[PDB]
């Protein structure tokens, strides 16, 4: 159930 | 690139030849909870077919959204995401919203019974009952006919299409807070969905 | 009359299905098809892609010119005759007609030789007739030329020779009706 | 028949008979068909049968899932007499190479495994497998040229489809119809095909070289119910209880065209004192 | 025509795309299905008022061939047409 | 050209050969089986001599068409053996002691890089297309296999596949495939 | 019967190419050179 977005920025550049 | 002049007939000279952009949209809590409960399906039609960066502080309750320079080279998609996470915002569904997100011509327009005709308590609830149907059966319909998303809240009514689509709709919905019955309402509903199947 | 028989993302939409009448009042795929075309020619290409080794020159073709280097055409009358018709077909729309148009040229010189070797004739007719259906529009246009002036000047001696065929089937086709009728 | 014309093998039942043949240019005896070898190491029925080159091994192909290779003579059955299974639903057909290393067998399933004498004291590997894709268009007929390395197999729902074995390509696949392609036949120059099927009794010959079909013809259904000659006789109608108004050459015996405008039964059919024109009266209520 | 109030199956963009790609399919359909049965049960008929043998009628993508010509197939269309029908 | 000043600066070897090609026409020569491979590996130690039979053609130059040579013994593929390639393209002939016919310098070559530096030039003369399939898309157009000769008497290829323009009253060639 | 058959069977059709080659020649003669 690991979210990206929430965490920190879900982007197509990096995390 | 070194440097030298080459002189060319009549005396010419000769030579060789040698930003991220962001927005943020809040998010209400009734609203943020399907959008915690369906928040997987969101961001793949943008960050793959748009290329624009997510992150979204629930400290903040807000979503952020940032064009990358040499990532995306393509003006209007931040704003056509912004469009897009505004209309779910507003309270309509995900594959509408992705609907906005394919088109550029999809259009949303609010207004308020209070703005239209008001109406005090009971009234206001009997009216509610009236523009709704009996299980929505008539907001179907005017769904069906203009070809229109609609969403109804307290005071608040949303609805989402084409430019002409929501002016027709419009018009029905501001019948039925005047008081407008069913029956015809159905025939004026035929009429216009008998001329926009003719057209 | 045998050949057989037999999306986008961000969607493309104008102002008439969409909502957009003012635009309308102001209004201001066959190129991909042939692209399709091109493509899929050259499926065919990349898929049928044999290495056996085959010869240069056709038999056809050499024949033709064994015959034209010895005058007689007499074996390629032969296998000619013993040709599939698919054969024949192919073969003479895949004759060559440059500026010497020496395969056209031993082409009629052949036939000429044929119908005075009389064996055969409809079939020698038909292959004249097929050489003016597929040949025949450079043929006229390099009409005027005096080596196929001349050959042709041969080819209409013989045809007109021949016509006593003509006559006595009309002769014989309307006097048997006239029997048959009175 | 075998090869070389001397005898012949049946798959008449689960056996398989073998008969030797007598003389054609010997005058007339009593009893001259006589019998040659029986196998029964099967335990269902034989349903394909398959020569070899020389008129040595055969191929028995049978419901039990089976492909037996037998031999009309005790010592090269010694050599090959084995079995074949590990296989689909049935087997259908098994047929030997041109190098006669390998060993093809097509499923009902659709499977054709490809089985080589090759190394792992080392007997029938399963080489390779290729697979027709079909969603319920199972494999009714087949027939392999090995010369020219071409398969064809027609289906249960018209379609035959026309590949190149070692590389396994289909040249093409097309269709006769709706019904089940019954029988396949290849030409010795392997140019042309046959595609026989009894449903509505049609029947295709075909030239995959120049693509051409040779005669796509087809009988009348139910019955030739009424007749008419031509004229000057060239020419032959035949109406049946379809509707379907087949008309015909003589001399070439060919079905020239056909008619499928009345819906009833054309009754009658006939023509007037010229070659021109043709009548049907049926009893759909109109002529 | 009439409406339905029921929920909508699709979506804007399923209708759009829909839009954005024979009276009907439903009637083409449906005259299939009843043309079938008819045959079916003329034929069924057929059998109980037939004193002669009548067999089934019939049984009921990719390049297919039409066995059954309705011309000779070597005749060309303008052979076919009429001059005065040009 | 950037910044005016002129400075010089697995490197794609069939490219290479290529261009070495376009510019060593027409002098092409073909090894010949079996005095040239390793058949030819016997007898003598330290120093093996495969003997070079090399059919040399150029159709421009009819002298030397079909004629037999050698490879110099300068050249570092002097009396070697078991190549891949088949054809080779010299510098220069000439003609020395034992009155040997012997190729100055070469370049290895095949018949895909023949054809096209020979279409690119004149000599490859075309055959017929052929049961396989031959698309005709216009009058113009069509796709086809043809196999082409180079070349009195001139050595064809492979059968190749190209795309070629029916003008001037001939079927000049557009594409390789 | 017959034998009128035979001529329309044949005759006639042999006859139609021979009067079409003797036609399509003599336009292909007579008629001007284009260009």
């Amino acid at each position: 159930t690991t979210l990206p977005g929430w965490g920190e920025w879900a982007g197509a550049g990096s995390k | 690139e070194s440097k030298t002049v080459v002189v060319d007939d009549q005396g010419k000279p000769r030579f060789t030849s040698a930003k991220f952009e962001s927005r943020k949209i809040m998010v209400p809590p009734h609203r943020m909870t399907p959008l915690r409960n369906s928040w997987t399906k969101i961001y793949p039609p943008l960050v793959e077919h748009l290329k624009l960066q997510v992150r979204m502080n629930l400290k903040t309750k807000s979503v952020e959204l940032r064009t990358n320079p040499k990532f995306t080279t393509d003006p209007g998609a931040l704003q056509k995401g912004a469009d897009f996470i505004k209309a779910f915002t507003l309270g309509f569904d995900l594959d509408d919203s992705i609907a906005l997100l394919r088109l550029d011509d999809l259009y949303i327009e609010t207004f308020e019974v209070k703005d239209v005709k008001t109406l005090t308590g009971d009234h206001l609830s009997r009216a509610i009952g009236r523009i709704a149907g009996k299980d929505g059966k008539t907001k179907f319909a005017i769904e069906n006919a203009t070809r229109t998303r609609i969403v109804l809240a307290d005071s608040k009514i949303h609805i989402l299409g084409g430019f002409t689509h929501i002016r027709m709709a419009r018009e029905s919905v501001v019948s039925l807070i005047l008081g407008s019955p069913p029956g015809k309402v159905y025939g004026n509903l035929r009429t216009v969905a008998s001329r926009l199947k003719e057209r | 009359r045998s050949k057989p028989k037999e999306l986008p993302f961000f969607l493309q939409l104008s102002g008439e299905k969409v909502g957009d009448e003012a635009s309308v009042r102001e209004g201001i795929h066959r190129r991909d098809q042939e692209a399709q075309k091109k493509l899929d020619a050259e499926e065919q290409m990349n898929k049928f892609k044999v290495t056996g080794r085959l010869g240069f020159e056709s038999h056809f073709t050499k024949q033709l010119r064994e015959g034209s280097q010895s005058k007689d055409y007499s074996s390629l009358l032969a296998t000619l005759i013993n040709f599939s018709p698919a054969a024949v077909d192919l073969e003479i729309r895949s004759l060559n007609s440059f500026e010497p148009f020496d395969e056209i040229v031993w082409f009629i010189d052949a036939l000429t030789q044929g119908l005075k070797s009389n064996k055969n004739f409809e079939l020698y007719e038909t292959f004249m007739s097929l050489l003016f259906k597929a040949h025949g529009d450079v043929i006229h246009a390099n009409n005027k030329n005096q080596d196929i002036a001349s050959a042709l000047q041969n080819w209409e001696d013989v045809h007109k020779k021949e016509d006593r065929l003509d006559d006595l089937v009309k002769f014989c086709m309307g006097v048997a009706a006239f029997v048959t009728t009175a | 028949f075998s090869p070389d014309g001397r005898l012949f093998a049946l798959a008449s039942g689960r056996f398989l008979q073998i008969w030797k043949t007598p003389d054609v240019n010997k005058d007339r005896q009593f009893a001259p068909f006589v019998r040659h070898r029986v196998h029964a190491g099967h335990f269902q029925d034989i349903t394909s049968l398959t020569w070899s080159q020389d008129s040595r091994f055969i191929l028995t192909t049978s419901k039990d899932l089976s492909a037996k290779i037998w031999s009309v003579d005790s010592e090269e059955k010694n050599l090959a007499a084995t079995t074949f299974n590990g296989h689909r639903d049935y087997v259908m057909g098994a047929f030997f190479s041109h190098d006669q290393e390998k060993i093809y067998t097509v499923s009902k399933d659709g499977a054709v495994f490809v089985w080589e004498f090759t190394k792992r004291k080392y007997s029938w590997r399963i080489t390779k497998k290729h697979f027709f894709y079909a969603n319920q268009a199972k494999v009714k007929c087949v027939t392999f040229h090995p010369a020219t390395r071409l398969l064809a197999v027609g289906f249960t729902s018209g379609e035959f489809r026309l590949y190149d074995l070692p590389d396994f390509t289909l040249i093409q696949q097309l269709s006769m119809g709706q019904n089940p392609v019954n029988t396949v036949s290849v030409n010795q120059t392997g140019e042309w095909l046959a595609f026989g099927s009894s449903k509505l009794g049609q029947l295709l010959v075909y030239e995959w070289q120049s693509e051409s079909y040779i005669l796509k013809q087809q009988g009348h259904f139910d019955s030739t119910n009424s007749l008419a000659y031509s004229p000057d006789g060239s020419r032959v109608v035949t109406a049946s209880e379809d509707g379907k108004i087949k008309v015909w050459d003589i001399t070439s015996g060919f079905c020239l065209a056909t008619f499928e405008e009345h819906t009833s039964s054309v009754t009658a059919v006939q023509f007037a004192k010229r070659g021109q024109v043709m009548f049907s009266s049926s009893l759909d209520g109109t002529v | 025509f009439e409406l339905s109030d029921v929920k909508s199956s699709k979506s804007l963009a399923e209708i759009y795309e829909d839009d954005y790609t024979a009276l009907s399919e439903e009637l083409q359909k449906a005259h299939s299905e009843i043309s079938e049965l008819y045959a079916n049960l003329v034929y069924k008929l057929d059998v109980l008022s037939s004193v002669h043998f009548v067999p089934k009628p019939a049984s009921t993508e990719t390049p297919t061939i039409s066995m059954e010509d309705a011309q000779p197939l070597y005749m060309s269309n303008a052979s076919s047409l009429a001059p005065q029908e040009i | 050209n950037i910044a005016v000043v002129i400075r010089n600066e697995v490197i794609q070897i069939k490219l290479l050969k290529q261009m070495i090609c376009a510019g060593f026409v027409d002098h092409v020569a073909v090894r010949a089986d079996v005095l040239f491979p390793d058949d030819a590996k016997i007898t003598n130690r330290t120093s093996i001599i495969n003997i070079p039979y090399i059919p040399v053609l150029a159709t421009r130059t009819p002298n030397i068409e079909d004629c037999f040579v050698y490879i110099h013994p300068t050249s570092i593929l002097n009396n070697l053996g078991e190549m891949p390639p088949k054809y080779m393209l010299y510098y220069s002939l000439h003609l020395g002691g034992n009155n040997k016919t012997r190729m100055n310098t070469l370049c290895d070559i095949a018949s895909t890089p023949l054809a096209n530096i020979a279409r690119k030039g004149l000599l490859l003369t075309y055959s017929k297309p052929l049961g396989l399939k031959t698309v005709n898309l216009s009058p113009t157009e069509r796709y086809c296999y043809v196999v082409p000769r180079f070349g009195k008497i001139g050595w064809d290829l492979n059968p190749i596949a190209v795309h070629q323009k029916k003008q001037k009253g001939q079927w000049t060639v557009i594409k390789f495939i | 019967r017959s034998i009128q058959r035979f001529i329309v069977r044949v005759a006639k059709e042999v006859v139609n190419t021979t009067t079409d080659n003797k036609y399509t020649y003599r336009f292909l003669v007579s008629t001007d050179g284009s260009m």
